[PDB]
C-alpha cells in the first residue's frame, strides 16, 4: 500500500525524528503512547505509510534511528516519547566517530553495517509493497554523512527499482560547524548524486533568518528549527497520506522535474506569520503565493534571482480551488517570465490535498527548481580545493584507510555537476 | 436491449463518472443505494437487473491508485457498484505512458478483458462501449490507448465512442502533458471510431461568467461535462420524435476515418438569478451556442469553416422553431461555408427536459440542446501540442524515463509524423476549388 | 411589434431613466418588482416578456462608475433589469472625453455592443433606438459619441433619437462644460437622425414658479423629462385618433440633414392648489404652449421664428378645439412667420391620459401637449457656448489633459468650424427672400 | 474598485495618521478593534477604498506607517489604536535624520528605501484598480520632507498612470520651527512639482488662527490641530467613498482645476463654530457659502484678496440643493467678479454628496485656486537666498553628498513657478 521505510543518520540526523514523529501522529491524530486518538475517519485511508499495524493498536513507527555515538541516542530515549519508537531499531555504536568522513564511512560503520542491513531487511519483506526510504542526516558531520552514504549504497545495490528519496542539511555560508565541513560535503555528494535519485538542501544559516526575518523572535532554538522544517517532510507526504482532488506521490514529483538524472531543488513554506502578525492578514492562495517567490520564505543560501526556475510543483492543503491559483500563478510568472526556463513552456505542477493542518485554513508546499544551485558548489568548491592546496588536515583522512586522489575525483564530480548548470543558466 | 457499457480509466475517468451516474440515477428515478424509487424499455436501459430490484450501473473503473477509488466506497454510492468490477490497483506510477502502458498497467489487462467478457455477456443488443480517460493522465492516457487497441483488436466493427480532456493552452496539471499525452493520440487515433475533447480553462471560462462562481472546483466541471453524456446516449434511451442512434453520429460526423474530432457545446448553461429576468427559447438557445460564450473547447471555431454538425435536443420543441433558428445560422455571416455538404446538419428531438442536479448553482431549464460541431480550426491546439512537444523533443528530457520504462523513441519519432499528416488533413479539407 | 430599445450611457442617463421606466411601469400596470399587475398589444410593447410574466425593461446602463448604478440594486427596482443588460464599469475617469472616447470607455463597447446585438435579436418590428446622455457629463458625453458612431455604422438607416441635456446659460456643474461637451457635436451631428435638448436651470426656472416648490432636485427634474419621453414613444403604444410614428418626426421637423435640433414645451405643468380654481382647456393649454413660462430651453424663441413644429395631444381632445386655438397662434403676432411652410404643423392624438406619479408634487390633469418646436433662435445658448468654448481655447487650457488621453487637438480645431456652419445654417434659414 | 494605498512620512507626518483613520472609520462606522459596528447600509459600497478586507472582518487600514527615527512611532503602537495597523507595515530606522534634507532624502532613506518598495509593490497589486497614493509629510523637516520624496520619484518611475496626490503643511511666515526649514522647503518643492500632480499648503500658524479668531480657545494642541485638518482628507474623498447625487474624484478634481501642469490651491472647511456659538445659527449654505469666503477659513498664510481665483470646486455633504448654491454662489461671484479669472467665465464646479457628518445637518469642503500662492514662495525665495549669501549651513548638505549647484537649481524652479503666477495675477 504504497508505503515507506524510515533511516535517520547522526546526531542532528537524528534528532529530526522528533519533529517529523510527532507531527506526523498529529496529522494522523495519534498520541505519544501509540494508541489511537482521531477526529475524522480521513486520516485512515493511507495511514499504513509511515507506520506499521501493531497488536493492541500500538501502531510502530516504521524507523530505524542510526548514530555512531551513544550522546544523543538516549536523549529522545530517556525523554518523552520513549514508547514510540522499538528498541529492536535502536542501534547505535559507542566508539565517537570524530566527525570525519571515512572514519564514519568506510571504516566505523563497517563496524555497524552488519547490523544495519538485517534490520531494513526483515522491515522490508514485512511491508506489503515498498514507495521508497528516506535518509535524513547531515553533510557538514561524519556519521550522517559518511555512514548512512555506504548504508545507502548498499541499499540501492539492493533495490534498484524502489526509490530512494534523501534529506539533508548544508554547509553554511558563514555559521559553519567544523572545518572538515568541506570535505564531508563534497564526499557526500559523491555517493547522493551516484546513488540515489533527489536531495534537498537546508541551510541552518537560511534557516536562522527565517525566525530572524519573518517570524521575528531574536533567540530561537533547533527545536524551534527542525519544528519548522519538519512539516515540508509532511509537506511532501500530505499529498499522499490522506485523500484530496488530484495528489501524485514522491515518484511522481521525481520525473516531472527534472529532464537529466541530475536531481537538487529548493524548499519553502506557505503560510508563515510571527506571533501578533497572526490575524493581521486574509490568508488565502494570494497570501499563499507571495510566500511561494521571495528567497526569504526558501531554505537554500542561493538566489532564485541569480537563478532561474527550472521545474515547479506546488502542494496545497485546505480548501482551495484552481482558479485561485491559476489566475494568480499566472499573475507571477508574467512578471517573472525570464525568471522561467524557456525549454519548457508551464513547467508548473498543482497539486491539490484536502485537510487543512492544526489551526490554520490552509497551507502550501514550495518545491521549485533552480539552477543557481551551483552557488551552493560553486561556494563549495573554491571552500574545498583551498583546502587542498597545503593538502589539509589530510592524514586524518589517509591514515584511515582512502586514497588521496579518490578524493580529487569528487571534486570533478561536483564540477560535472556545475558544467551542466553553467548552461541552463544562460543558454538555449 | 440497445445496450452499451462505458469504462473510466484515470483519475479523471473516475471523477467524471461520478458526475456521469449521478445524472444517471436521476434520470431514471433511481435511489442511491441502487434499490431505486422512492419508461417501458427505460427503467432498464443502462442496468442488467437482479431480481433483488436493485441493479449494476454497467461500468467498470479502471485506476492504478487506490487512493480515489476507494473514496467511492466510503461515499454515498457505497452499494451502487459491486467489488468486482470495481478493479484497482495496489500500486502505481503514473504520468509514465510507457510503464502505464508497457510495465504496470499491463499486469491489470488481464482482470480487466474478463470483466469486459462477461458484462458483454448479458448486453445482447450491443452498441459498441464508452471510454472516459484524460490526456492529463498518465495511466488514463497510458492504460486508456492500450484498453482500446485490444478491445477493437477483438471487437472489429463495434463503436468506439471517446469524451477526453486534455492540457488546456494556458493552465497545466502537470509537465509531461506535452510528453506521455501527445503520443497517446497514436493508438486512438485508428482505436477510435470518434472522439471528443474539451478544455478545463475554457469550461472553467464558462464557470466564471455563465455560473459566474468565483471558486469553482472540478466537481462542477464533472456536472457539466456530464449532461453531454446523457443528451447522447440517453436520448436513444427514451422515446423521443426523431430519435438519434449512437451509430448515426459516426457516419453523420466523418467524411474521412481520420477526422473524428467535433466540437462539444452546450446550451443553456444558465446561473440561478439568470434563469429569471430571462425567456430562452430554442433559437435564444441556438443563437447562444454558435457564440463562443458557451463554447466548451478554448479556440477559434469562429474562424475556422464548419463542416457538419448534428444537433440533439431535449424537452419541449418544434421542428419550426428550428428551421427558423437554422436557416438564420446559414444566413449569417459568422459562418461562411462547407464545401463538401451543401446542408451540414443533423437533427434529432428527444422529449426528455433537462435534467436539474440540485446541489450546484445550475438552474433548471425546459428545452435543451446539445451541439457536435467539425470544423476547419480544431486542429490548432494540436498545433499548440506541436509548437510545445516539438521544442521538448528538441532536448530529449527524461528520454531515460520513457526509455528505462522500457520503449525506444522511434514512437517519437512517430509522434510529430502522424500529427503532422492531422495538420495536413485539415489544410486538405482545407483545399476547397475545383 | 413596432418596438424600440433606449440605451442609458452617463450619471445623467442614469437618473433620467429611473424617472422614465417609473413612468413605464405606472403607465401598464406593472409591479416594481416587474412581476405586474396587482390594451391588446400594449401589454407588450417595451418588454420582451417571458413566460413568467415578468418582463425585461428593453434598455441597457453604461456607466463606469460602480456608484450610481449599484444603488438600483440596492433600491426598489432590484429585480427589473437583469444583470447581464446592467453592464457598469469598474474604474472610470470622468469628465475626460477623449480617455472616455478613446481610452478607458473603449474597453467597455464590445461588452456593450454584443448587448445591444441580442436585444436586437428580439425585437422583429424595429423602429431605431433610443440615446439617452448628458453634455455636462464627461462619458455620457464621451461614450455616448462613441456609442451611435459605430451603430449607426452598423444599422445604416435605422431611427436615432436623443433627449439631451446641456449646461446652462448661467449655472454650470463642471468646468469642462465648455470642453468635453461641445466637441461631441461633431460625432452626434452626423449620428443623430433627430436631437433634443433641454435646460436644467431654465427647468429649475419652471419649479419655482410652476411648480412652486423652493427647493427641488434632481428626481423632480427627472420627472418632468421623462413625460416627454412617453408623450412621443407611449403615444403610438396605445390606440389613439390620429397616430403618430417614431418615424413620423424626423420627416418632419428638418427640411436639411443639419437642422434637427427643435425645442420641448410640455404643458400644463401645474402645483397643487393651482389645478384646483383653475380650469385648463386645450386652447388654455396651448395658449400657455407658445408662452415662456412653460418654456424648456432658457433662450428667446420669441424672438426668432417658428420653422415647423409638431404637437402630441393626450386625453380628452377634440380637433375642433385645435383649429380653434391653432388658428389663433397663426394669427397672433407673438409668430410672425414661417417662409418655407405656410403651414407648419403637425398634429397628433392619442386617448391615453396623462399619468400621475403619487410622489411629487406634480397635479393631476385630463387634457396633455407636447410640444417640439423648430425656430430660428436655438443657436444662441451655441452661440453662449462660442462665447465661451473659444474663450477657452484662446489659451489652451488642459490641452495636455485632452492630449496625454490621446488625441491631437486637430478635432479642437474642427471644433469652432462645425459650430460655425451651425451658425451659418440659421442664417442660411434665416434667409428669406427671392 | 477604485482605491487607495496610504503614504505617511515623518514625525508629525505620522502624527496625523490617528486625526485621519479615526475619522474615516467613524465616517464609515468603525471601531477601535477594526471589527464592524456600522448603522446603515449606506457606508459599505465604496468602503474598499482605505481598506483591504480581512479575515474576520478585521478589515485592515492599508497603510504604511514610515519614519526615520524611533521616538514618536511607538507612540501610536503603545497608545491605543494599536490594533489597527498591521505591523509587517510599520518601518522605522534608528538613526536619527537630524531633518536635514539630504541626510532623509539622498542616504537615510536609503538605507530604508529597500525595505519601503517591496511593502508597497506587494500592497499594489493586491489592490484591485489603484486611484492614487497619498503622501502626508512636512515640509520643513528632514524625515517627511526628504525621504517621502525619494519615495515619491520611485514610485511615478513605476506607476506613470496613476495619480499621485500629496498633502504637506507649510513653513511658517511667523512661527517656524528650525532654521534649515527654508532648505527644506526648496528642496522638497523640487520633487513635489516635477513628479506628482498636485499638492496642498497649510499654514500650523494660520491653522493656530483659526481656533483663535472663529473657535475661542485661548490653548489648542496639535491633536486639535490635526482633528481640524483632518477632515478635508475625509472631505476629499467625502464625494467618493459613499453615494450621492452627483460627485466626481480627485482625478476629476485634478484636471478641472489647473490649465498647466502647476497644480497648488486651498483649502477650507464649512460649517465651523465655537462651543457656545453651536445652537445661535441657522446652519444652512449661505451659512455654508460665507464661511466658504474669507481668507479666515482658508488655511493658506496668504490673501486670495491678494490673489485671483483660477478654478473653484464645491464639495457638500448633507440635504442640500442645487439652487441654494446656485442662487449663493452667484450672490457671491457678481459682488467679487474681479476677484475670478477671466481667461474662464464659470470656473465653479460643484458636487453634492449625501451623507451628513456626526452631529453636523450640512458640511462642505473648500477647493479654490490662487494666484498669490507664490506669497508663500515669495516669502519662500528671499526667505531661501538670504542663507545662501554666506552659504548658510551649507557643510551639513555638502558633508553628505550632494552639490551646491544643485542647490541653486531649485531657486530657478520656484522662480519658475512664480513666473507663471506673476501673468495671471494681472494679464489677460
Ligand atoms: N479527476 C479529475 N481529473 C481532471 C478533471 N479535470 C481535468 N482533470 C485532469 O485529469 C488528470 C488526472 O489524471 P492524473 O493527474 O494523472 O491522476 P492519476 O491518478 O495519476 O491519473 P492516471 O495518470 O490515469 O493514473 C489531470 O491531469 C487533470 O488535468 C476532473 O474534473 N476530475
Ligand atoms: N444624474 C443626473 N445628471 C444630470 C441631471 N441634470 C443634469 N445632469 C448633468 O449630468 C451630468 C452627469 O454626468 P457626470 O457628472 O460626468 O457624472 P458621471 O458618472 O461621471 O457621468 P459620466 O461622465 O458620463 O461618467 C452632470 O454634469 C449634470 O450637469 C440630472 O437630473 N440627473
Ligand atoms: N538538522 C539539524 N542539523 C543541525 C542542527 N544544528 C547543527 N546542525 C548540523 O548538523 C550536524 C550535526 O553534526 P553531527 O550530527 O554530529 O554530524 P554527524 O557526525 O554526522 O553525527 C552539523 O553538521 C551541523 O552543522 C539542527 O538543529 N538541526
Ligand atoms: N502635521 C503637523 N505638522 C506639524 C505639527 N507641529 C509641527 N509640525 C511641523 O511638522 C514638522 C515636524 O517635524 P518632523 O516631523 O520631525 O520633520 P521630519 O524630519 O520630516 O520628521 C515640522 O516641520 C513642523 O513645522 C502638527 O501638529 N501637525
Amino acid at each position: 500500500m504504497r508505503e515507506i521505510v524510515h533511516i535517520q543518520a547522526g546526531q542532528c540526523g537524528n534528532q529530526v525524528g522528533a519533529a517529523f514523529w510527532s507531527t506526523i501522529a498529529d496529522e494522523h491524530g495519534l498520541d505519544s503512547a501509540g494508541i489511537y486518538h482521531g477526529t475524522s475517519e480521513a486520516q485512515h485511508e493511507r495511514l499504513n505509510v509511515y507506520f506499521n499495524e501493531a497488536a493492541g493498536g500500538k501502531y510502530v513507527p516504521r524507523a530505524v534511528l542510526v548514530d555512531l555515538e551513544p550522546g544523543t541516542m538516549d536523549a529522545v530515549k530517556s525523554g518523552k516519547f520513549g514508547n514510540l519508537f522499538r528498541p529492536d531499531n535502536i542501534i547505535y555504536g559507542q566508539s565517537g566517530a570524530g566527525n570525519i568522513w571515512a572514519k564514519g564511512h568506510y571504516t566505523e560503520g563497517a563496524e555497524l553495517a552488519d547490523a544495519v542491513l538485517d534490520v531494513v531487511r526483515r522491515e522490508a519483506e514485512a511491508c506489503d509493497a515498498l514507495q521508497g526510504f528516506q535518509l535524513t542526516h547531515s553533510l557538514g558531520g561524519g556519521t550522517g554523512s559518511g555512514m548512512g552514504t555506504l548504508l545507502l549504497s548498499k541499499i540501492r545495490e539492493e533495490y534498484p527499482d524502489r526509490m530512494m528519496a534523501t534529506f539533508s542539511v548544508a554547509p553554511a555560508p558563514k555559521s559553519s560547524d567544523t572545518v572538515v565541513e568541506p570535505y564531508n560535503a563534497t564526499l557526500s555528494m559523491h555517493q547522493l548524486v551516484e546513488n540515489s535519485d533527489e536531495t534537498f538542501c537546508i541551510d541552518n544559516e537560511a534557516l536562522s533568518s527565517i525566525f530572524a526575518n519573518t517570524l521575528k523572535i531574536k533567540s530561537p532554538s533547533y527545536d524551534d528549527l527542525n519544528h519548522l522544517v519538519s512539516a515540508v517532510m509532511a509537506g511532501v507526504t500530505t499529498s499522499f497520506r490522506f485523500p484530496g482532488e488530484l495528489n501524485s506521490d514522491l515518484r511522481k514529483l521525481a520525473v516531472n522535474m527534472v529532464p537529466f538524472p541530475r536531481h537538487f531543488f529548493m524548499v519553502g513554506f506557505a503560510p508563515l506569520a510571527a506571533i501578533g502578525s497572526s490575524s493581521f492578514q486574509a490568508v488565502s492562495v494570494p497570501e499563499l503565493t507571495q510566500q511561494m517567490f521571495d528567497a526569504n520564505n526558501m531554505m537554500v543560501a542561493a538566489d532564485p534571482r541569480h537563478g532561474r526556475y527550472l521545474t515547479v510543483a506546488a502542494l496545497f492543503r485546505g480548501k482551495v480551488s484552481m482558479k485561485e491559483v491559476d489566475e494568480q500563478i499566472r499573475s507571477v510568472q508574467t512578471k517573472n517570465s525570464a525568471y522561467f526556463v524557456e525549454w519548457i513552456p508551464d513547467n508548473v505542477l498543482k497539486a491539490v490535498c484536502s485537510v487543512p493542518p492544526k489551526d490554520l485554513k490552509m497551507s502550501a508546499t514550495f518545491i521549485g527548481n533552480s539552477t543557481s544551485i551551483q552557488e551552493i558548489f560553486r561556494r563549495l568548491g573554491d571552500q574545498f580545493s583551498a583546502m587542498f592546496r597545503r593538502k589539509a588536515f589530510l592524514h586524518w583522512y589517509t591514515g584511515e584507510g582512502m586514497d588521496e586522489m579518490e578524493f580529487t575525483e569528487a571534486e570533478s564530480n561536483m564540477n560535472d555537476l556545475v558544467s551542466e548548470y553553467q548552461q541552463y543558466q544562460e543558454a538555449g | 436491449m440497445r445496450e452499451v457499457i462505458s469504462v473510466h480509466v484515470g483519475q479523471a475517468g473516475v471523477q467524471i463518472g461520478n458526475a456521469c451516474w449521478e445524472l444517471y440515477c436521476l434520470e431514471h428515478g433511481i435511489g442511491p443505494d441502487g434499490f431505486p424509487t422512492e419508461l417501458n424499455d427505460g427503467f432498464g436501459t443502462f442496468f442488467s437487473e437482479t431480481g433483488q430490484g436493485k441493479f449494476v450501473p454497467r461500468s467498470i473503473y479502471v485506476d492504478l491508485e487506490p487512493n480515489v477509488i476507494d473514496q467511492v466506497r466510503t461515499g454515498p454510492y457505497k452499494d451502487l457498484f459491486h467489488p468486482e468490477q470495481m478493479v484497482t490497483g495496489k500500486e502505481d506510477a503514473s504520468n509514465n505512458y510507457a510503464r502505464g502502458h508497457y510495465t504496470v498497467g499491463k499486469e491489470m489487462i488481464d482482470s480487466v478483458l474478463e470483466r469486459i467478457r462477461r458484462m458483454a455477456d448479458n448486453c445482447s443488443g450491443l452498441q459498441g462501449f464508452l471510454v472516459f480517460h484524460s490526456f492529463g493522465g498518465g495511466t488514463g492516457s497510458g492504460l486508456g490507448a492500450l484498453l482500446l487497441e485490444r478491445l477493437n483488436m477483438e471487437y472489429g466493427k463495434k463503436s468506439n465512442l471517446q469524451f477526453s480532456v486534455y492540457p488546456a493552452p494556458q493552465v497545466s496539471t502537470s509537465v509531461v502533458e506535452p510528453y506521455n499525452s501527445v503520443l497517446t493520440t497514436h493508438a486512438t487515433l485508428d482505436n477510435s471510431d470518434c472522439t471528443f475533447m474539451v478544455d478545463n480553462e475554457a469550461c472553467y471560462d464558462i464557470c466564471r461568467r455563465n455560473l459566474d462562481i468565483e471558486r469553482p472546483t472540478y466537481e462542477n466541471l464533472n456536472r457539466l461535462i456530464a449532461q453531454v453524456v446523457s443528451s447522447i446516449t440517453a436520448s436513444l434511451r427514451f422515446a423521443g420524435s426523431l430519435n438519434v442512434d449512437l451509430n448515426e453520429f459516426q457516419t453523420n460526423l466523418v467524411p474521412y476515418p481520420r477526422i473524428h474530432f467535433p466540437l462539444v457545446t452546450y446550451s443553456p448553461i444558465v446561473s440561478a438569478a439568470k434563469a429569471f429576468h430571462e425567456s430562452n427559447s430554442v433559437q435564444e438557445i441556438t443563437n447562444q451556442c454558435f457564440e463562443p460564450y458557451n463554447q466548451m473547447v478554448k479556440c477559434d471555431p469562429r474562424t475556422g469553416r464548419y463542416m457538419a454538425t448534428c444537433l440533439l435536443y431535449r424537452g419541449d420543441v418544434i421542428p419550426r422553431d428550428v428551421q427558423a433558428a437554422v436557416t438564420s445560422i446559414k444566413s449569417r455571416r459568422t459562418i461562411q461555408f462547407v464545401d463538401w455538404c451543401p446542408t451540414g446538419f443533423k437533427i434529432g428531438i428527444c422529449y426528455e427536459p433537462p435534467q436539474h442536479v440540485p446541489g450546484s448553482g445550475i438552474a433548471k431549464v425546459n428545452r435543451a440542446v446539445c451541439m457536435l460541431s467539425n470544423t476547419t480550426s480544431i486542429a490548432e491546439a494540436w498545433s499548440r501540442l506541436d509548437h510545445k512537444f516539438d521544442l521538448m523533443y528538441s532536448k530529449r528530457a527524461f528520454v531515460h524515463w520513457y526509455v528505462g520504462e522500457g520503449m525506444e523513441e522511434g514512437e517519437f519519432s512517430e509522434a510529430r509524423e502522424d500529427l503532422a499528416a492531422l495538420e495536413r488533413d485539415y489544410e486538405e479539407v482545407g483545399q476547397d476549388s475545383m
